[PDB]
């Protein structure tokens, strides 16, 4: 569910994922259109791929259960659905970690106009 | 619902 990705993002970067990570650039929070703009954003665009890949499950709502095996996400068996959105998340989580070093606030509230273009997954 |  997307609060559970928010509270991963968090254990995970320290970054709440509101508002760090529901308005930022291109794809997250409200991904669509346009060049992603930095490595955090190409993190958003693939986690939208992945989402994309699941079109009849519901990643906003449904419930996954993971556990940590020291500092590991490790994503525990529930419904298909539930395990292949808890792998999308866990993949986005690490990616916004492997690229904190690039964060950049200038991304925050990033304005619709400048996102133009398809991009395909 | 994906991302699209």
């Amino acid at each position: 569910s997307l609060l559970e990705f928010g509270k991963m993002i968090l254990e995970e970067t320290g970054k709440l994922a509101i508002p760090s990570y529901s308005s930022y650039g291109c794809y997250c929070g409200w991904g669509g259109k346009g060049t992603p703009k930095d490595a955090t954003d190409r993190c958003c665009f693939v986690h939208d791929c992945c989402y994309g890949n699941l079109p009849d499950c519901n990643p906003k709502s449904d419930r996954y259960k993971y556990k940590r095996v020291n500092g590991a996400i490790v994503c525990e068996k529930g419904t298909s659905c539930e395990n292949r959105i808890c792998e999308c998340d866990k993949a986005a989580a690490i990616c916004f970690r492997q690229n904190l070093n690039t964060y950049s606030k200038k991304y925050m509230l990033y304005p619709d106009f400048l996102c133009k273009g398809e991009l395909k997954c | 619902v994906a991302r699209s």
